[PDB]
């Protein structure tokens, strides 16, 4: 589910979370933020061992 | 008898006629097949869209990107708003078939874009089960909803029949060309054809049959339309959906 | 974290004191098990038992009431709850030292 | 082949024109065949959807499409000329799609359409927010989800300060324009973040 | 049951409610499954989930999944994929689950015939979050709604507020 990085980021762009605006843009089924991969790269690049 | 046509009244008074590839795709049971000398210049595809008839674009005189991006703006000019045309593509033709959907998916592109092209046609052969669905589903998902297939003889004719059973739920359309057509000549009478088929046809209920090929004076085309073709051969009325 | 939960609850339908107490109680205040455990032999508890998931408590207490003469029971496991229920099988209470 | 009237007219068309251009129909991309029930109680037939909740009320000779996407509605507008009775598309006029993206970007974006984005100057949007650290720990425990080994750096990585600021992008895009034409509200719905 | 029979004529008993890390969902789903608590346990978790609408968007933020205990036991007795253990660990997701399996425990004792409100135990021992079901027992069960309540609301809080502190499990080392 992808309603808490809606909620923690700030844009609640429908087709990543709601079923019918998927369908109505044209998607199977909703998909995650572009910008949720933007930071999970950041995170990954700037993570400590 | 069932499958005879029926004749309906339009809102503004019009009286037309009611075959199941009128119901199925809103347009006259007239079809302009897609012709690779004539029906490759927009004007006469544009004007009988225009009329509410099945218009076809030749994919043979499109041979390169220019020319056929060419011939979609000047079709979405002259086309006026709501209406919408089909497009022939030829299947056995290694490079324009490439070009246009198979490699350069520019049929596909020009749909997403937002071309009025609500529908393909397969001629020049059928491809086997696999790749045909495929396409299939390809093209119905880009938002196409029309794949025609136009089988010569009896076997390719049976292919599309298993095609059809393949996918009971989404319809198919067939042209079934006689030999007395045009251009390229195939050596099988029309009437041989939809005796051997026909039963098979019918038998399942996705499948539209439009035929073609000796098709001259709308008289043959009425007599064929409503099954009393069969009568000479002694049969019962055999009524089809629709002619090219 | 306690202000969190007051500002949760008043915004809900439910009360606040005890929603603050509770927070307190159960996220900043220590803990103290060994007199509370004495608190409990002190009332008189005979037996005690830990109805929380599985059995960490009974492990946990076991060294805490090992030589008081306390009985100890599981609760919501198999075999805690056929100690309970069955007549010949309960568990054994070492002699108090 | 159990309902008439503009309901069926929508209901069948596969194609509409979206804004100058023709695209799926949004009834048929909900659910395609036959899966819309009717009813003709009081004569003012209705098609509704279990699974989206979709409907497909009549205002008299018009039809219009009412989709719940989180809380709210979004309505689209269908005019039907007199072209549409054989072969033509339903079209989708432009200011139908500017009300329907307008309400999916105050979705998006805060709680309605009307005067609550922010506002655009001559050329810019602006907003003025709250900034709390700690909300970037809340962030990040959201977003860096790893294995064992790894661990969040001490400071914050730069993907933070674009939270407070999506009203204004959104508002941007409600205000873009083209060369003579907008980019808000034929396309909204298949607006994606490119890089 | 001769043990019971004792506790019922009388003998000084108490009740100790257990803490946290304890896998509350293995224990739950046998409770569940042995007795038959689901009816219950499903109107309580509808009524907590009615009485905390309001605050649903703050506390979507800590629980990746959403906290439907019965669906994961549910899935469990059918020998379905459960939740991670690192997301069943999870505060906002822990300490009312805990809760929760107490909860099943004390209501499947008394349907066993272990009734604690004709002998009251002699001692309320509460461990480190036990104290809300000591809360919970120390009344009738016409409490239970409002402390699973407030219980989701506090492990949801302590996770958001342990992640904004250090306090939070870095990697391994808890």
């Amino acid at each position: 589910d992808m309603r808490p990085f809606a909620v923690v980021s700030g844009d609640h762009n429908p087709i990543h979370t709601d079923r019918a605006a998927a369908l109505l843009a044209g998607l199977e089924s909703p998909i995650v933020h572009g910008m949720w991969l933007s930071a999970a790269a950041q995170h990954a690049v700037t993570a400590t061992d | 008898s069932s499958y005879a046509p029926t004749v309906v009244r339009l809102p503004d008074g019009r009286v037309k006629l009611s075959t199941k590839f009128t119901r199925l795709t809103g347009r006259s049971p007239i079809l302009l097949a897609g012709m690779t000398p004539t029906t490759v210049d927009a004007k006469i595809v544009a004007a009988a869209a225009n009329a509410g008839h099945w218009a076809e674009l030749a994919g043979g005189g499109q041979v390169t990107e220019e020319i056929f991006g060419n011939r979609i703006e000047q079709m979405a000019g002259l086309l006026e708003p709501g209406r919408t045309y089909q497009f022939n593509a030829l299947f056995l033709d290694p490079y324009l078939w490439k070009l246009q959907v198979g490699g350069k998916r520019l049929v596909q592109k020009a749909r997403q874009s937002g071309a009025a092209i609500d529908g393909v046609v397969i001629s020049a052969g059928i491809p086997d089960l696999d790749e045909a669905v495929e396409l299939i589903d390809e093209l119905g998902d880009i938002g196409i909803s029309h794949v025609v297939f136009k089988p010569g003889t009896i076997e390719q004719i049976r292919s599309v029949i298993r095609i059809a059973t393949e996918v009971p739920t989404k319809p198919v359309i067939m042209h079934v060309e006689g030999g007395r057509a045009g251009g390229h000549h195939s050596w099988e009478d029309l009437d041989d054809l939809l005796l051997a088929t026909y039963s098979e046809l019918r038998s399942r209920a996705n499948i539209t049959v439009c035929v073609g090929g000796g098709i001259g004076t709308p008289r043959r085309a009425a007599e064929y339309l409503s099954g009393r073709w069969a009568q000479a051969y002694g049969f019962p009325l055999m009524p089809i959906d629709g002619i090219l | 974290g306690i202000d969190i939960v007051a500002g949760w609850a008043e915004k809900a339908g439910l009360d606040v004191a005890l929603a603050r107490e509770l927070a307190d109680a159960i996220l900043i205040r220590k803990v103290d098990w060994v007199d509370e455990i004495t608190r409990v032999h002190a009332a008189g508890a005979r037996w005690i038992l830990d109805l929380g998931p599985g059995d960490i408590l009974t492990r946990l207490t076991a060294p805490v009431i090992r030589g008081l003469g306390i009985g100890i029971v599981p609760a919501a496991t198999r075999g805690g709850q056929r100690n309970l229920f069955t007549v010949g099988a309960t568990p054994e209470v070492a002699r108090a030292w | 082949a159990d309902v008439a009237g503009p309901l069926a007219v929508v209901l069948d068309a596969p194609d509409v024109r979206w804004a100058g251009r023709t695209v799926t129909n949004p009834v048929h991309r909900i659910a395609d065949p036959a899966e819309w029930q009717v009813h003709d109680g009081p004569e003012n037939p209705r098609a509704t959807h279990s699974s989206t909740g979709a409907r497909l009320q009549t205002h008299g000779d018009d039809v219009a499409l009412s989709v719940p996407v989180s809380g709210t509605w979004v309505d689209i507008r269908f005019t039907l000329p007199a072209n549409t009775v054989d072969g033509g598309t339903p079209v989708i006029a432009t200011e139908d799609a500017t009300s329907a993206m307008r309400t999916v970007l105050a979705i998006a974006a805060g709680v309605d359409s009307p005067e609550f984005l922010p506002a655009v100057a001559n050329g810019t949007a602006t907003l003025t927010v709250d900034w709390h650290p700690e909300r970037v720990a809340d962030h990040t425990g959201v977003t860096a989800t790893f294995g064992e080994p790894l661990a969040p750096s001490l400071t914050n990585v730069p993907d933070a300060l674009v939270g407070p600021c999506w009203p204004a992008v959104f508002a941007a895009i409600g205000s873009a324009v083209t060369d003579t034409g907008e980019p808000v509200v034929e396309g909204l719905l298949s607006l994606v973040h490119l890089d | 049951h001769a043990l019971v029979d004792r506790l019922m004529a009388g003998e000084p008993y108490a009740v100790a409610f257990g803490g946290q890390g304890s896998a509350w969902l293995e224990t739950l789903e046998e409770l569940v499954s042995a007795t038959g608590i689901e009816t219950e346990l499903a109107t309580l978790v509808g009524e907590a989930e009615l009485l905390l609408d309001p605050v649903t968007d703050e506390l979507i933020v800590v629980r990746p999944i959403g906290f439907e205990p019965l669906q994961w036991v549910r899935a469990l007795a059918a020998e379905d994929p459960v939740p991670s253990d690192k997301h069943l660990t999870s505060a906002a997701v822990s300490v009312p689950g805990v809760l929760l399996t107490q909860i099943a425990a004390t209501r499947a004792l008394a349907r066993q015939g272990m009734d604690l409100v004709a002998t009251p135990p002699v001692a309320m021992a509460g461990h480190s979050q036990g104290v809300l079901a000591v809360e919970a027992l120390k009344a009738g069960g016409a409490r239970d709604v409002e402390l699973f309540a407030l219980a989701q609301l506090i492990g949801a809080a302590g996770t958001l507020v342990a992640r904004r502190r250090g306090i939070s499990v870095l990697g391994d080392r808890p």
